DNA sequence: CGCCCGCTTCGGGGCAACCCTGCCAGTCTAATACAAATCCGGCAATGGAGTCAAGACCAGGTTCG
DNA sequence: CGAACCTGGTCTTGACTCCATTGCCGGATTTGTATTAGACTGGCAGGGTTGCCCCGAAGCGGGCG
């Protein structure tokens, strides 16, 4: 995985900064966690998105 | 759609194809020769012992002989270890 | 229309509206190395994670 | 067996068969529906004798 | 039952797209406007794959 | 939109697609003509000086 | 004297977010008669393909005077 | 120093076996066609129910020649 990054998108993609690359880092559990400053940029909160 | 390529047999038969190469050529050249042709490696219709002695020069009891001493030596684990598990 | 009323989709059909080829398989396609989860917030990755 | 129109040449808004003929949709559905001939020559010269 | 993932999986009969849904394995749809935002990063290659 | 009435009058005039727009570049397949697409970019030689 | 240019009314088609998540729709004269097609099930034309068993032989390490 | 030995491949002969493979061959089934002689003589049928917009078409009032 290291140094490989995967795009992640929140439908709908309302505007350009709605798919953004990220390089991963492996998490357990079954969430994709997220850095809680790109959320403005997807229009994402946690209610279940 | 069940009739479409499962895409991991394609490379997976490659590799087969592959490892079956190596393995056919630790033999030598009259015994990669008379398993290819009685096989049907080389063109997809396996020619019979009489075909394969003609374009050997031999009996088709001779091609039994050489052909029953490959299968003799292809069932030893030295080379069934890295074709076993491609069934 | 064919059994239990229902209108035949022609050939047309097969272009016209949302379900058409152009909006619904030309333009935006299933893709795959893909997957989909419920997000988490993050608070100790980095921005590029 | 039998020659037959198009209907997109025919049915379409405008009517494209029906501005090159320049033939009101409604005479242009009466003809190719067999519902009304069609005079698609006439003579001159036995005309007038 | 929302996780979701798919390297190589089964494929549509007419065209030739991956299926949809967990049932399946199924991708996510690339929609138009996914391919509307990675025209605006001038992403062309990524968009091509 | 209206794609009965766009491609009909297309078909009359015989109109010929040209390719370099950008929503045609994304339907068959090529690289969009913008972003890394371009010729001044996509014919980049790299040599190790 | 009779005859057609702009409102005007009416038809008439196109389109109205993006992911998931599903998963299978029907009935009324009824029969014979036949000819051909075609399947199909089984001996017999093979005939060729495979198989066993013996053997011919060179010669090459291996055993002996 | 020279002579045999047993045994690897390497190949040959010839007989034996066994099974495809047509070829009939007779029968079974199955697919298509023809034929019914009292008299019968014009259909059932709901999706339509938006909103808005653009536009084509009819239609009439209006001045008009
Ligand atoms: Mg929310």
């Amino acid at each position: 995985i290291a140094e490989h990054p995967v795009l992640l998108n929140r439908a709908p993609t309302l505007h350009r900064l709605g798919i953004q690359a990220f390089e991963p880092m492996l998490v357990e559990g079954k969430a994709i966690q997220l850095h809680p400053l790109v959320c403005e940029a997807f229009n994402a909160d946690f209610d279940g998105d | 759609d069940s009739e479409a390529v499962v895409a991991v047999d394609a490379v997976s038969f490659t590799l087969l194809q592959d490892q079956l190469q190596s393995v056919l050529d630790t033999l030598s050249e009259r015994e990669a020769g008379v398993v290819r042709l009685r096989f049907g490696l080389t063109d997809g219709q396996p020619r019979t012992l009489d075909e394969i002695g003609q374009v050997y020069g031999v009996t088709r009891e001779r091609i039994r002989q050489i052909e029953s001493k490959t299968m003799s030596k292809l069932r030893h684990p030295s080379r069934s270890q890295v074709l076993r598990d491609y069934l | 229309t064919g059994p239990g009323n229902r209108p035949l989709k022609s050939l047309s059909d097969l272009l016209k509206g949302k379900q058409g080829r152009f909006r619904q398989n030309l333009l935006g396609k299933r893709v795959d190395y893909s997957g989909r989860s419920v997000i988490v917030v993050g608070p100790q990755l980095k921005l590029h994670q | 067996a039998a020659p037959v129109t198009h209907i997109w040449y025919f049915k379409g808004v405008p009517s494209r068969l029906g501005y090159l003929l320049d033939l009101a949709p409604k005479d242009l559905e009466k003809i190719i529906y067999f519902a009304a001939y069609v005079i698609t020559s006439v003579d001159e010269e036995m005309r007038h004798n | 039952d929302k996780i979701h993932a798919r390297s190589t999986g089964p494929y549509s009969m007419i065209t030739q797209q991956p299926l949809g849904g967990k049932a399946q394995f199924g991708g996510q749809r690339f929609g138009e406007m996914e391919c509307w935002a990675m025209q605006a990063y001038g992403a062309a290659y990524t968009l091509q794959e | 939109q209206e794609t009965t009435r766009v491609l009909t009058d297309a078909a009359i005039n015989c109109r010929s697609d040209k390719l370099n727009g950008l929503k045609e570049n994304v339907i068959i397949g090529k690289l969009i003509p913008a972003g890394t697409g371009i010729n001044r970019y996509r014919n980049i030689a790299v040599q190790p000086t």
